């Protein structure tokens, strides 16, 4: 087989006008997806806007975009786009195309926008019953929220009303992460959100089940002598109902304790889906950052 | 002849059905030429055919088997005198008794010593083995001619 | 070369495209194929009948089935799921004495027998039997036997 | 603990995976054969 | 299909024509089969006379006066100077585009096949060689679609009925003969099919 | 899709044609631009053909004794009936070889 | 026969060698010069070469006119193999079993036996033959 | 043979008087399943007829 | 043995690609359309029977 | 013995586009920076004549027609690529006895054999894909006679 | 069986080849009775034991 | 006799006959216009007046 | 196939026709004839 191209062109069959090129010059070096990996692949199949479908299922988009092969454009010119598939390891300045303000030392995830839309009337290379779609580069604890907030609402709305379902959407659409707002674009359940909602449920049911004799009893012991407010927020959503301890027997409990590891990772990948970029210093305007971990 | 210009890897299902479909088509159409047809144009078109279908040699042969201005000779058609009785008598305006150049001796062609060498040694031989041998070390890969 | 002799085409669909030219008398030696006539190496009329295929039709091995049947057993059930429906039969003995008395008792049960195979059969018309819709023909073997 | 267990091995070319064998103390061991194959070693990542 | 088309719009007289005066008016492609065909066919047109063709390629470089447009307003005129000195003259008609002017230079033989189609003279050329072992398809061969229909089963009027055929064809009367059920047609042989 | 008489047999060249997947037993809509399309007439007239569907045997076989030009005719029985065949595309093309 | 009329129709895909007739210089093709970049890699060094051309026309009208000349053979059948609905419509059964499980079983359809991958672009639904002599087949219906 | 076999598709045009198609080149090569499938079962089409 | 980490296989001088070898019952796909590339990856699934 | 008579390798019929005839179809022009232009477009100012009228009739008045025309985009590529053994005997010579110097000549042979097929297959595409823009300009011959 | 390297390293005569279909075709329908049909760059040719 | 088809109807679907599908002269659900006995099987059919 | 005939007066005016008699293929009520797909009967032993 041929190798992987690491210099792909993306060519382009419409009528460019002029704007539209201006336009193109100012996304340089950005992340853009592509399934294809050949050497002269045409505008189509370029961006995400082959994958927008009428049920605007986000979680059927973060579910496509983890398969997608993320590029950076470099040398934009006439009919031509240089992208530069990046080797694991070395580093490559990035830049934002969301309003998301980020830091140093973190690090960051594909997503798709949110609200994504005529409401901040993005004119992202518009043409000929096709846009320019751009995945949001977000940092760790947005990616972390974003699909936490999924997981709820997935979770909730079994059994329950649908006055309920509305008043808890908008309970749960706003993210106030770094001085912004969001807002996620028609949180729906599908049947992906239901088989990732029967991983959550049973890896939680079998920690459950996994727990020992103490570190069910730890806060319940704990909070008798502690005063503290992070033990008085976290106790008041549980229910309200000197000792000794059962059976001290600690090589059963690093058992117990190396299998709830595996448990509670097995929780947490849920919504830890993949570091893609580790920022390591940015714009002071934050247009950009040089960033490693590329690819 | 006809499928040359489709097929350009190995035969999938329809391109081996058209195959057959003409195959029982021709074979079935033209199983007996001069028996059946006594037309100038058909059997024309017909040995034209046969003589374009097939492909043509690898030796050049530029000089011999040519006839007077150099009308190089391309094939041959040996039958019957029966069938011969038929082809010149139906189709007399494309035969020419003319007198071609052909090669009064036999192609002698000789064993080189360290050819012996290597027929003694690896049971094998490679033919020209001096030419070989000087393009060899000498750096350019194209002979003139083979052996 | 092949040809067939003594078939039957269907009544319901027949008819006659040669009627200015021939005219047969309509008795029913004429009205049912049982010859056929060719030509030989010259041009005559020669003829076969059934009566000619006589050192075929009466041989012992065209009798015995003993090597079809084992052929048949070999490969045994149709491991098609879809046609799990024809291949019941309950081909009990039993004795005949208390048969009269038994027959008001065998319709004492409310359960049916399934269909057997023979009358499978027959509910299909003279032109779709040889079609794949018809699940029976993995049983019709040989014109002197069921299988 | 840990019903499956995956580590990534590495990575090909995905054409020119094709069925050999290797034959030692003439023992025919029908395998699968990877041409290019470029090893990226990972930790055994856990699964349930 | 000669005196169908319509003409170019630049004209390079001096280029593509035949020895002894003869101009050419456009090309004619089709596969090796065809052409063996055509030429076996109108052997009364073929000749086989040198064509002049050009030696090289063109050339269509700028100018400094093209250099700044096309940094400020992401344009490019050609022949910027033409045009300033055609207005600034005031003269309405340049004398001669600047695509025709773009090189096409030197003149160089070379013999193909033309025919003589009502004293408009076109270029024979098959492009078998050109996709003579290649791993792509000779786009001149193609796949045409042709959409067939028929009926079957239908009642024509009995009260109106009528036979055209019966000197030829007779059926004995039987209700299967009386109502079409079935139709028979052909297959890619000629092979009688069977269709209820 | 209906436009000017320029534009609409543009739209039939460029556009409007369709694929056909070329190796395999049924019918299939190819991947795009892999294999080359396929032109179709029927596209631009919006009609389809009409092929020999006789009735019987007995109006098939009087087609076939028929020597040449026979399938460009449609006969009428009493109840039977035969669609002679507009294009000569079943009488000459597969005797040519 | 039953109270209605069904007619059929089908396609049929023609193999044809085309000719093209064109205006002497119809278009201008302009190209530049082959640009050559390498990709580098432990194992081998691939060289990509690209052109990038572009076609300006040199007329008003239809200055090029193609046409339809020869046709080798047809690569469809003509046959009157009819396409089912149980395969294009690969999910509908009855609302009751046992007529659908009788259905099946007199049309000769396999079962609903991958509803995510269907949607999208489909599969091989209906395979193919072990074998055939009349190539490729469709014939479709109207009731 | 029987004698409803239709004779106008199997006795006046080329066929293989076995009962099916059994042309072995229509069958893709050096594969023997589909070789007894295409010439032995019956649950299926068969060629040219 | 000289086993390699990370990278290719080949012969000193580059002049021969080594290939990884896998027994058959090991192997195991889930798609029968192969991409260009494809990762691969070493499963062990314990049976708790 | 195993008498090789001969080793031969293949030649390339090294096709231009100006050789071909259907250069005549084309107009070919090399721009040195073809890469840097978004669209190439013209346009046409043209006025069509009138004619007089004749006593009574609803005369005509002046006209303009500005049409305008575009261009095409369509690169081409090879992927050809070189074993990284070619290019470590490409340039080196270690222990120059005759058995290296014939690797190296080897290497320099396939490196310019790869580049002579490269430019072939860059011309071959550069026909192509002029054919295929033409193809899709083309229409057919009953629009255009109707027309 | 057949020492392919000797002919990719000795020195050939150049022949016009003119095959009768195309010559992948003929490699895979195996027309010629020894074959070493393959893609890119092999070193095969180098390894000289 | 001629209502039904008794070279084809045996068997069921559903509890009533393979023959209750064929024709509407032979089900419980079409009555007769002038009934005189009220029928033997009236499972779907619930009367009311 | 090769040129058959159930009845006596159909191959009479098989006979009786012209070249290309054999090329047919009539069909009576129960009787029929099957026609030779080459004209190998016709045109080969009177051609000699």
């Amino acid at each position: 087989m041929a190798a992987m191209e690491a210099n792909i062109f993306c060519t382009f069959d419409h009528k460019l006008s002029i704007a539209d090129v201006g336009k193109l010059t100012k996304l340089v070096a950005a992340v853009v997806p592509i399934p294809q990996r050949l050497h002269l692949i045409k505008h189509y199949q370029l961006g995400l806007h082959q994958f927008v479908d009428h049920t605007r299922g986000y979680v059927r988009l973060r579910g496509l975009l983890r398969n997608m092969t993320l590029t950076l454009m470099r040398r934009v010119e006439g009919n031509q786009i240089l992208l530069h598939v990046p080797t694991h390891g070395l580093l490559y300045t990035v830049l934002n195309t969301g309003p998301v303000t980020w830091e140093k030392g973190d690090a960051l995830c594909v997503l798709p926008p949110l609200f994504h839309g005529p409401l901040a009337r993005e004119n992202l290379l518009t043409l000929g019953q096709w846009e320019l779609v751009l995945p949001w580069i977000v940092p760790m604890p947005l990616a972390l929220e974003i699909n936490q907030r999924l997981l709820i609402m997935g979770l909730f709305s079994l059994d329950r009303s649908y006055e309920e379902v509305k008043a808890a959407v908008q309970q749960l659409q706003t993210i106030t992460f770094r001085d912004a707002t969001f807002t996620i674009p028609d949180p729906v359940i599908d049947q992906h959100l239901l088989i990732d909602m029967k991983t959550a449920c049973l890896s939680m049911s079998m920690v459950a089940n996994l727990a020992s004799e103490l570190t069910m009893t730890y806060v319940r012991k704990l909070a008798l002598e502690d005063s503290s407010m992070l033990l008085v927020k976290c106790q008041e959503l549980l229910m309200r109902l000197p000792a000794r301890p059962q059976h001290v027997s600690p090589d059963d409990e690093i058992a117990r304790l190396s299998a709830l590891f595996v448990m509670l990772r097995q929780l947490d990948d849920l919504i830890r889906e993949q570091v893609v970029f580790t920022v390591c210093d940015v714009s002071p305007d934050n247009k950009s950052a040089t960033c490693i971990f590329k690819g | 002849v006809e499928n040359a210009t489709l097929a350009r890897q190995a035969l999938n299902r329809i391109q081996r059905s058209n195959i057959l479909q003409s195959f029982k088509a021709k074979m079935l159409a033209t199983l007996f030429l001069l028996n059946r047809t006594r037309d100038r144009d058909y059997v024309l078109k017909f040995l034209t055919r046969l003589a374009e279908a097939a492909t043509d040699s690898i030796l050049d042969n530029p000089t011999t088997y040519t006839t007077s201005s150099g009308a190089k000779i391309s094939g041959v058609m040996v039958s019957t005198a029966n069938v011969m009785q038929i082809i010149m008598s139906l189709l007399s305006s494309h035969i020419t008794k003319e007198t071609v150049s052909a090669p009064a001796t036999y192609g002698n062609f000789v064993l080189s010593p360290e050819n012996a060498v290597t027929a003694i040694s690896y049971h094998s031989i490679l033919a020209d083995f001096n030419s070989y041998k000087a393009h060899l070390t000498s750096g350019q890969p194209h002979l003139p001619n083979d052996s | 070369f092949f040809f067939p002799v003594g078939l039957y085409l269907p009544e319901d669909r027949g008819y006659t495209t040669v009627e200015s030219k021939v005219k047969l008398n309509d008795t029913v030696r004429n009205a049912l194929p049982t010859t056929a006539y060719l030509l030989n190496r010259d041009r005559a009329v020669q003829k076969i009948d059934f009566v000619d295929a006589l050192k075929t039709l009466c041989h012992p091995v065209l009798h015995e089935p003993a090597p079809c049947l084992q052929t048949f057993t070999e490969r045994g059930p149709p491991s098609e799921p879809a046609m799990q429906r024809l291949l019941e039969c309950r081909f009990q003995q039993e004795p005949m004495g208390g048969a009269a008395r038994r027959i008001p008792h065998f319709y004492r049960v409310r359960r049916e027998v399934p269909r057997t195979v023979n009358e499978m059969k027959q509910d299909f018309v003279v032109t779709d039997f040889y079609k794949v819709g018809n699940i029976t023909l993995y049983t019709e073997l040989h014109p002197f036997f069921d299988f | 603990l840990c019903t499956g267990v995956i580590q990534k091995l590495g990575w090909c070319l995905a054409d020119d995976i094709h069925t050999s064998f290797l034959v030692h103390k003439e023992l025919k061991l029908s395998v699968v054969r990877l041409d290019n194959f470029s090893v990226e070693l990972g930790d055994f990542r856990e699964f349930v | 299909l000669a005196e169908a088309a319509t003409d170019s719009i630049l004209d390079n007289p001096t280029t593509y024509t035949t020895s002894s005066g003869a101009k050419i008016s456009g090309v004619m492609v089709s596969t090796a089969n065809v052409m063996q065909i055509i030429m076996s066919l109108l052997s009364s047109h073929i000749t086989k006379e040198t064509v002049s063709a050009p030696a090289t390629y063109g050339n269509f470089v700028l100018s400094p006066e093209n250099a700044v447009t096309a940094i400020s307003y992401h344009s490019i005129l050609a022949d910027f100077n033409s045009y300033k000195a055609h207005l600034t003259s005031g003269q309405p008609h340049l004398p001669n585009d600047s695509l025709s002017q773009a090189g096409a230079h030197s003149l160089t033989p070379l013999s193909m096949d033309v025919i003589r189609l009502g004293e408009k003279t076109v270029i024979m050329e098959n492009l078998r060689r050109v996709y003579k072992n290649t791993d792509t398809k000779d786009p001149l061969e193609r796949n045409v679609d042709l959409t067939f229909f028929f009926p079957v089963g239908l009642y024509l009027p009995e009260d109106r009925g009528y036979t055209t055929v019966e000197s030829k064809v007779k059926l004995n009367d039987t209700v299967r003969n009386a109502l079409p059920t079935t139709a028979y047609l052909l297959n890619r042989d000629r092979a009688v099919q069977k269709i209820d | 899709a209906n436009k000017t008489l320029f534009k609409t047999i543009d739209e039939y060249l460029l556009r409007a044609k369709d694929c056909i997947r070329g190796d395999t037993d049924t019918q299939y809509v190819c991947v795009e631009g892999t294999e080359q399309l396929i032109e179709n007439p029927c596209r631009l007239t919006q009609e389809a053909l009409p092929i020999l569907s006789t009735t019987t045997l007995a109006l098939m076989e009087t087609k076939l004794k028929g020597g040449a030009g026979a399938f460009a005719t449609s006969e009428t029985h009493f109840g039977n009936y035969v669609v002679g065949e507009i294009i000569p595309l079943q009488q000459s093309m597969l005797f040519n070889s | 026969h039953p109270g209605f009329a069904l007619t059929a129709v089908r396609t049929d895909t023609f193999e044809v060698d085309m000719l093209l007739y064109s205006g002497k210089s119809c278009t201008s093709v302009i190209i530049n010069n082959p640009i050559v970049t390498k990709e580098e890699r432990d194992i081998s060094t691939t060289y990509h070469v690209t052109q990038n051309i572009n076609t300006v026309d040199m007329g008003l009208g239809y200055t090029s006119n193609t046409c339809v000349a020869y046709v080798n053979r047809v690569r469809t059948d003509m046959g009157v193999r009819v396409q089912d609905l149980f395969r294009v419509f690969p999910m509908n059964v009855y609302r009751h079993d046992e007529v659908d499980r009788w259905i099946r079983h007199a049309a000769g359809v396999e079962r609903p036996q991958e509803t995510i991958s269907m949607l999208t672009f489909g599969s091989m639904s209906e395979r193919n033959a072990a074998a055939t002599v009349h190539g490729q087949k469709a014939a479709c219906e109207l009731i | 043979l029987t004698p409803v076999t239709m004779d106008v598709n199997y006795f006046k045009i080329p066929n293989n008087p076995r009962g099916r198609a059994s042309c072995m080149l229509a069958v893709d090569p050096y594969d023997t399943e589909a070789a007894t499938k295409a010439i032995y079962d019956h649950r299926e089409a068969d060629a040219q007829t | 043995l000289t086993c390699v980490m990370r990278g290719y296989l080949y012969n000193t001088l580059k002049t021969e690609v080594f290939a990884l070898m896998i027994p058959k019952d090991m192997y195991l796909t889930w798609e029968e359309t192969r991409g260009r590339l494809q990762y691969v990856y070493l499963i062990i699934v314990y049976d708790y029977d | 013995f195993e008498a090789i008579f001969g080793t031969f390798c293949n030649r390339l019929e090294w096709v231009y586009f100006l050789t071909s005839g259907l250069a005549a179809a084309a107009h070919a022009i090399k721009f040195h920076d073809l890469n840097k232009l978004t669209t190439g477009k013209m346009l046409f100012h043209v006025q069509v004549p009138r004619v007089a009228s004749g006593a009574g009739l609803p005369t005509s008045r002046q006209t303009t027609i500005m049409v305008t025309k575009y261009s095409e985009k369509s690169p081409i590529t090879i992927p050809f690529e070189l074993s990284a053994a070619c290019l470590t005997y490409l340039r080196e010579t270690f222990e120059g006895t005759i058995l290296d110097k014939i690797l190296n000549v080897e290497a320099m042979h396939t490196v310019l054999r790869a580049l002579k097929n490269t430019a072939d297959a860059m011309e071959r595409g550069l026909i192509h894909s002029f054919l295929q823009t033409l193809l899709r300009k083309a229409p057919p011959y009953f629009v255009v006679q109707t027309l | 069986m057949e020492n392919w390297s000797a002919l990719e390293l000795l020195p050939k005569v150049g022949i016009p080849t003119d095959f009768l279909t195309h010559v992948k075709t003929s490699a895979g329908e195996e027309m010629f009775e020894a074959l070493r049909i393959y893609y890119g760059d092999d070193p095969e040719r180098y390894n000289i034991h | 006799r001629i209502s039904a088809l008794p070279g084809l109807n045996n068997g069921q679907l559903a509890e009533e006959p393979l023959s209750a599908y064929v024709n509407a002269l032979h089900d419980h659900r079409l009555w007769p216009p002038f009934v005189t006995h009220l029928p033997r099987n009236m499972e779907g059919v619930q009367v009311v007046a």
